[PDB]
């Protein structure tokens, strides 16, 4: 199993960013997109059911950002937009088998963290 | 390692 995610950098304040989980070697995976702000604890934002790509958004997530994959190339997507310093963190991917209670229960696999830096 | 799940609240756990 391996995850690596792409597509960290700096961004404007209130700009579009999208980020990319490369995925391999999987049953029922959920693949989830979480943050690390330095010296804080794991956030999850989206989550994504690669089997028929059902979804599901922390609060803040909802409507500015959208998780999508495309099973096809093995890879999720992070759309990020109206992005905001309080945004800045080290984004992860994360791989979890599907539990219904919801997305970061029980996270099996981690990507390597790509940064994402939000200023104006 | 995640300090924030997203949770469901429509679940199976009542």
């Amino acid at each position: 199993v391996q995850l690596q995610e792409s597509g960290g950098g700096l961004v404007q304040t209130g700009g579009s960013l999208r980020l990319s989980c490369a995925f391999s070697g999987f049953d029922d995976y959920v693949i989830g997109w979480f943050r690390q702000a330095p010296g804080k604890g794991r956030q999850g934002v989206s989550c994504i059911r690669l089997s028929g790509g059902g979804t599901i958004y922390a609060d803040s997530a909802k409507g500015r950002f959208t998780v999508s994959a495309d099973n096809a190339k093995k890879t999720v997507y992070l759309q990020m937009t109206r992005l905001k310093p309080e945004d800045t963190a080290v984004y992860y991917c994360g791989a979890e088998r599907y539990n219904v209670e919801g997305c970061g229960y029980d996270v099996a696999y981690w990507g390597k963290g790509t940064q994402v830096t939000v200023s104006s | 390692e995640v300090e924030t799940p997203i949770r469901n609240e429509w679940g199976c756990r009542c």
